[PDB]
Order: structure tokens, then sequence, then C-alpha cells
């Protein structure tokens, strides 16, 4: 199920409200 | 991916340990107005 971001909807990403910080985030994805 | 990585770099740099949440100086124009008249909620 493709999920609506900011940075255009993705495909293949599930949504699960969880929340990370600075200097822990590879693949930054945009926004 | 270098421009990212700087950016990161800089807004790392820039943060601080300990805050404390005026006096007679009026800085309304440096902290966040009551009503947002903007949509983002953390702007001056
Ligand atoms: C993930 O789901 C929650 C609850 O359905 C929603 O509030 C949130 O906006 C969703 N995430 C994104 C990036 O839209
Ligand atoms: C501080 O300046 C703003 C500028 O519009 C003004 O609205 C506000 O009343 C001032 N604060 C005081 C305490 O005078």
């Amino acid at each position: 199920t493709p999920i609506q971001t900011a940075v255009g909807c993705v495909i293949g990403l599930v949504n699960s409200s969880l929340v990370v910080d600075d200097d822990k985030c590879t693949l930054p994805l945009g926004q | 991916l270098r421009q990212d990585e700087s950016v990161a770099n800089l807004f790392a740099n820039i943060k601080t340990q300990t805050t404390q949440a005026n006096g007679d100086f009026n800085l309304t124009l440096l902290q966040v107005p009551k009503v947002t008249t903007s949509q983002y909620s953390y702007r001056s």
C-alpha cells in the first residue's frame, strides 16, 4: 500500500509512527 | 550527498546543551508569536 509523504508519495515504505533523531538517521530521504 | 552532510554538521554544531525558560526588553520579534500567521509553528 503506497503512502503519501512530504517528498512525494512512496511505494514500499510502511508508516509506523516511529521517531528517530539526528546522527542516527541514515537514508535521510529529503525533508 | 556532500551538501546534506554539511547541513547536518552545521545544525549539529549550532546546537546547545542547556537552555533556560526578558525584563523590560521587548523581544516579541525574536520569539514565536502568540497567534501564528504562518504554517510553521516554530517560526519567529
Ligand atoms: C502515519 O499514520 C498516522 C496515523 O494514521 C498519521 O497521523 C501520520 O500522519 C502518518 N504518517 C505520515 C508520514 O503521513
Ligand atoms: C513589543 O513590540 C511589539 C511590536 O509590534 C508590540 O506589539 C508590543 O506591544 C511591544 N511590547 C510591549 C510590552 O510594549
